């Protein structure tokens, strides 16, 4: 019989793994694509240092992750383990955004 | 007839450049005049702070048996001190990762 | 060659060998420490300028540097920073 | 020349990876598009300022140092790219 | 029988009143006493401008009131109407206090 | 002169007033002491800052300008006191 | 023998003091020189912002039938404008109060 | 004998009578306006100072101020301020 | 002998010609005498209204992704501002077209 | 050989680049603007003349023009036009 883990066990191992890891979790070139797409909405045909793209990737991942710890706090504060977009809206409203 | 040009960091027994920091204050436009002991005091404060953060970083690298300090070790050091994290809560380290933290309700029975 | 670009590599390396002769340093972590020291430096410079403005002081001296580091740094970090700076100020005062 | 859909380039498994880094055990299906919108908001907020810096620098190439300026403007100072 | 409002009606009316009002919700003299009590612990024989104590006041109700809308958002997130101190703790920690 | 527990000088009905200005409907009995501790932390931080201003000012008396400097140090700027 | 005195605020056609803002910027230590149009531009911006917020406060006062601007009027004017709220999300006002605001679940039935 | 103290009273009162000739004002509201106009003055001034540092310019021009307005003031107030300030700069240029 | 000539539009700092408008009012048979500030006031209000309709036209063109304003943009701008709409309800624009407007029962179902 | 003909193109061009540096213009849109400025000028001038006849005032001042624009321009447009013209006549008075 092919093994199947009970749910969340792999999720917890993922949590341990990616808390242990330091690297970026976003695909680099699609992120560059989206950054340039937002950029042309302000000024077209600009050039980018790849360092600027990596800095934006780091800051974006950090802001997202901190938002997710706040979301996790809200969800467990609501006595749930599944996060919801309303949790994110709550967290952003608490942060003053 | 000049004396030997001695260095003010050695005069205060310090590592950080007194002259460079004084030049930065003179050209950073914070006042037109700067008291002489002020960059010395600033450099000493900075040396103290760098000493503690580097010491914690080396301790963390030793804990991870690593002989060359890592930005991961910098994150682990800066976040595991209460006063340092209260000093630098809004500041992010590139490639720092996150603290290992799982809520107890997330943990299984 | 090119123009000189300022860096804090040598001083941080000396301080590292003061606290840990045995261990090494990565250059990206070196960039992190440069960002750190520049950030703290510009912070303290800012509150020094503000406090000198509040007392309408044309000269920035060590006493409000002490005030600002006591203001920003939390607790025993601030007190030991005061201690280290006071020691260095006395030693430079004695040349 | 133009770009039309790269917000979907931030795929669902990448958001899952970020959430596992965020300590999230379970993720709803409604999460991903809202996080895409939130990410879009944060990125546009920083990059409008970055464009402002770069144009004020009279450059057409975006530099990381301006990204540092923009991030520390919005209270989100990043270590590892200064200078 | 005597008149008696059902629970929450008086609360609604006083919420409307105090949102409409701007006047201080703290008795001034014990507030000044507490300010002197805390300040003596840090430096002896401290004297106060009364205006300084008042500014300390509106700062106090400002921070506290904003904390209670954060708490109310947490409570309505938690499907409750009665706030509990862990809601305040959540608001402080998500703000990063 | 020496004061002992003026933290309870912030009465429970005053806390109810503050909650109603925040639109809070129902308040637990556990709330008041916890909020007293929270406001204690807030006040001790800001008065530490304001004091440090005051002895740096070489003054014995706290001024409101020192207070507003302390609040703007914390990103909690207050208007209307000569700032 | 000498030209008659004419203000630079009038030279811009503005009310906000050009000379005062120029002196404050010079003594505020932001750069060792300053462009001539910079303080004029600054005073124009502050005059525009003051005028628009005074308009909003005037509307708030007229809606509550009061002739004079009140800090309550200022609070209502600023907090009901999402642009000015995002300008001043971290600004507190003395004796300002808050928006009259209730949650729908707090209302009966 | 009293030393003279600075305020924005005449300017705010005249612009109030421009925007609303029939509307009065309370004095502590004027104190709030004093704090507001001062606060925005150091916000724009500090932004202009650091932007002058970043391009290594020792002279802050209207371009720097306009850039700072685009930074701190979001959306429509920024572009309206740009238009009115450009008009003012143009009228000063004619002056 | 003679100072450099300064135009009254520049003295006002507004773009519309004060001298041209004053000459038009002198030769337009409206009064035997005209107060000096009256054509200035006229030029100011004209430049305000042209400025605002030019904002509306520029927004319309940018919404239509066009660099240059066209009479269709003028139609769309002037009909969607109610004060401007009833200001020019009886005023017709060359090649303006009409607003996109369909009555409710004209739609199916 | 031709005869010089008056138009308002260049002033509207300065106004357009003041409000939108990035936005162009078609010339027939400028013809519509020329009809606009001539028509509104004629309306205000005729109202001013008839008002000057009503009070038997042989001179039209900015008070009369203010009255006329308050009559024809509604409300929001009226109050902002009044503000702009008041500022303009004030700074002209200082000149």
């Amino acid at each position: 019989k092919p093994h199947r883990y009970r749910p969340g066990t792999v999720a917890l191992r993922e949590i341990r793994r990616y808390q242990k890891s330091t690297e970026l979790l976003i695909r680099k070139l699609p992120f560059q694509r989206l950054v340039r797409e937002i950029a042309q909405d302000f000024k077209t045909d600009l050039r980018f240092q790849s360092s600027a793209v990596m800095a934006l990737q780091e800051a974006s991942e950090a802001y997202l992750v901190g938002l997710f710890e706040d979301t996790n706090l809200a969800a467990i504060h609501a006595k749930r383990v599944t996060i919801m977009p309303k949790d994110i809206q709550l967290a952003r409203r608490i942060r003053g955004e | 007839a000049r004396a030997k040009a001695k260095t003010r960091s050695s005069r205060a027994g310090l590592q950080f450049p007194v002259g460079r920091v004084h030049r930065l204050l003179r050209k950073g436009n914070y006042s037109e005049r700067v008291g002489a002991g002020a960059p010395v005091y600033l450099a000493a404060v900075l040396e103290y702070l760098t000493a503690e953060i580097l010491e914690l970083a080396g301790n963390a690298a030793r804990d991870n048996k690593k002989t060359r300090i890592i930005p991961r070790h910098l994150q682990l050091a800066i976040r595991n001190d209460e006063e340092l994290n209260k000093l630098l809560g809004r500041v992010t380290i590139a490639q720092g990762g996150v603290l290992p933290n799982i809520q107890a309700v997330l943990l299984p029975k | 060659k090119r123009s000189r670009k300022e860096s804090y590599s040598v001083y941080v390396y000396k301080v590292l060998k003061q606290v840990h002769p045995d261990t090494g340093i990565s250059s990206k972590a070196m960039g992190i420490m440069n960002s750190f020291v520049n950030d703290i430096f510009e912070r303290i410079a800012g509150e020094a300028s503000r406090l000198a403005h509040y007392n309408k002081r044309s000269t920035i001296t060590s006493r409000e540097i002490q005030t600002a580091v006591r203001l920003l740094l939390p607790g025993e970090l601030a007190k030991h920073a005061v201690s280290e700076g006071t020691k260095a100020v006395t030693k430079y005062t004695s040349a | 020349k133009v770009l039309r859909d790269n917000i979907q380039g931030i795929t669902k498994p990448a958001i899952r990876r970020l959430a596992r880094r965020g300590g999230v055990k379970r993720i709803s299906g409604l999460i991903y598009e809202e996080t895409r919108g939130v990410l879009k908001v944060f990125l546009e907020n920083v990059i409008r300022d970055a464009v402002t810096y770069t144009e004020h620098a009279k450059r057409k190439t975006v530099t990381a140092m301006d990204v540092v300026y923009a991030l520390k403007r919005q209270g989100r100072t990043l270590y590892g790219f200064g200078g």
